[PDB]
């Protein structure tokens, strides 16, 4: 399924984008 | 006197080893004394060999117990944890309390650095805030620890040759003296040096690059070679990135990543590793698998 | 007769003792005193003694811990004389190991061996090593020496405590490292030397 690392990286960016 | 507290602190450690949380009052007292110790420590903590270096543990308390079984119990074994003690694990409260408890008891034997998850913002998203509220009924304990996180050193330097930090290098940092100049007693910024030191990643791409995490930067081999030579470093010891084999050399062995949470998030199935630095500073790596969970097939 | 099985048992024991999974190595260690008792002293010395010593230097601490207690159970069966001739001279050799984890293992071994080897063997052969290590450049070794003396001190004669143990502990209290001072003080208090 979804790659392990990419799953966490995307949401980390979302949090950082929300700031 | 100090003797009575020392025995009390010893009791806490044994209690915490059994995975039993301390009371809110006890946590408050522990945090207060922790700050007094941490406030005296530099942004680049001078660490002596021999020492065992550990990556993220993310509240996986029972694998932290495995870590001690492999590497030996404190204070007999000197330890250097590179951050990320909470979130993404059922036992962040016990995990962080034990490591803070050991630091207060054995300040000289254990070093705990700040990771990107040692943050008020991040802990409110990835579970540490929820766990504290669930395990205590109010956010005071979360308030205490997050305040304590501000005092954790950003980086450590082992025998002046191996440089340890969570995230990685920064465009704003060229010399360790630049790190020593930062003001760390604050919530983790979204930009600048203190952000990069906790969020950056090594990369195959040359030079600086845009971080996919939305924070920090990716740096290529040329960056690491320049930084090591400029500062007389042999190695950059690093955390903050899941690696399946537990440790991963990169950039022609200028950088090594160490990840110490086995079967990350209970689903990755990765191996964990810890790097033991000999009395001669010669490095060695121990790989270990998740501890057999009692009553859980 | 188990002697007939010995030739077939040893290859299996060797493979288990050297298994990749440390928890497998742990399991065989727990049966070593049982196997050693059945196979006898002579077979153990020729075939199994090397395996036991190899465990003491294992990378995994848990294995070293288990092997340390394995020595006590073996000595409880084969007696003091066998331990002095076979085990003690080899464990003390680790004192010179360049790795502080392995050097500390010697202190751990002495901690459990003194419980069985008795006063005479402890004073003449094991105690001198402990006192020598008090000067180890690594603080972890030095305050383990303090802890070791605290545990084996009661087994020593009073004349030995006042003559040799007391001055060494007093020196450790002056050590720069906080932990060495603390445990040195505790050792003196427990032993009632100061
Ligand atoms: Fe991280
Ligand atoms: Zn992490």
């Amino acid at each position: 399924g979804m790659d392990l690392i990419n799953r966490e990286t995307v949401h980390e960016r979302e949090v950082q984008t929300a700031m | 006197d100090e003797k009575v507290f020392t025995k009390e602190l010893d009791q806490w450690i044994e209690q915490l080893n059994e995975c039993k949380q301390l009371s809110e009052s006890q946590v408050k007292s522990l945090c207060e004394k922790a700050k007094e110790i941490l406030t005296k420590e530099s942004n680049v903590q001078e660490v002596r060999c021999p020492v065992t270096v550990c990556g993220d543990v993310h509240g996986q308390f029972h694998d932290l117990m495995e870590l001690f079984r492999i590497g030996g119990k404190s204070p007999d074994t000197n330890y250097l944890f590179m951050g990320d003690y909470v979130d993404r694990g059922y036992y962040s409260v016990e995990t962080v309390t034990l490591l803070v408890a050991l630091k207060v008891r054995y300040r000289e034997r254990i070093t705990i650095l700040r990771g990107n998850h040692e943050s008020r913002q991040i802990t409110q998203v990835y579970g540490f805030y929820d766990e504290c509220l669930r395990k205590y009924g109010n956010a005071n304990v979360w308030k205490y620890f997050t305040d304590l996180f501000d005092y954790l050193p950003l980086t450590a330097l082992v025998d002046g040759q191996i440089f340890c930090l969570h995230g990685g290098l920064s465009p704003s940092i060229d010399t360790l003296d630049h790190i020593r100049a930062l003001d760390r007693l604050q919530e983790v910024p979204h930009e600048g040096p203190m952000c990069d030191l906790l969020w950056s990643d090594p990369d195959d791409r040359g030079g600086w690059g845009i971080s996919p995490r939305g924070a920090g930067y990716t740096f290529g081999q040329d960056i690491s070679e320049t930084f090591n030579h400029a500062n007389g470093l042999t190695l950059v010891s690093r955390a903050h990135q899941l690696v399946m084999e537990g440790y991963n050399w990169c950039h022609d062995r200028n950088v090594v990543t160490i990840f110490s949470a086995p079967n990350y998030c209970y689903r990755c199935g990765n191996q964990a590793a810890i790097m033991e630095l000999d009395d001669t500073l010669k490095y060695s790596f121990l790989q270990f698998d998740p501890a057999p969970r009692r009553g859980e097939p | 007769g188990i002697r007939q099985l010995s030739q077939s048992l040893l290859p299996a024991i060797v493979e288990l003792a050297e298994d990749a999974k440390w928890r497998v190595r742990l399991a065989i260690i727990e049966y070593m005193p049982l196997l050693a008792g059945q196979l006898g002293v002579e077979f153990f010395d020729e075939k199994l003694n090397s395996l036991c010593m190899a465990w003491l230097v294992d990378h995994v601490y848990a294995i070293r811990e288990a092997a340390t207690s394995n020595l006590k159970k073996l000595v409880e069966k084969f007696g003091k004389e066998w331990a002095h001739a076979t085990i003690i001279p080899k464990v003390l050799a680790m004192s010179g190991d360049p790795n502080y984890l392995h050097r500390m293992t010697t202190l751990f071994c002495i901690n459990v061996l003194s419980e069985v080897c008795g006063q005479d063997i402890t004073t003449k052969h094991m105690l001198p090593t402990v006192l020598r290590m008090a000067g180890d450049p690594v603080a972890n070794v030095r305050f383990n020496v303090a802890k070791s003396l605290q545990k084996i001190g009661p087994i020593l004669d009073n004349s030995t405590l006042q003559s040799e143990v007391k001055p060494i502990l007093e020196k450790l209290t002056q050590d720069q490292d906080v932990d060495v001072k603390y445990f040195a003080q505790e050792a003196l208090t427990v032993l009632s030397l100061a």
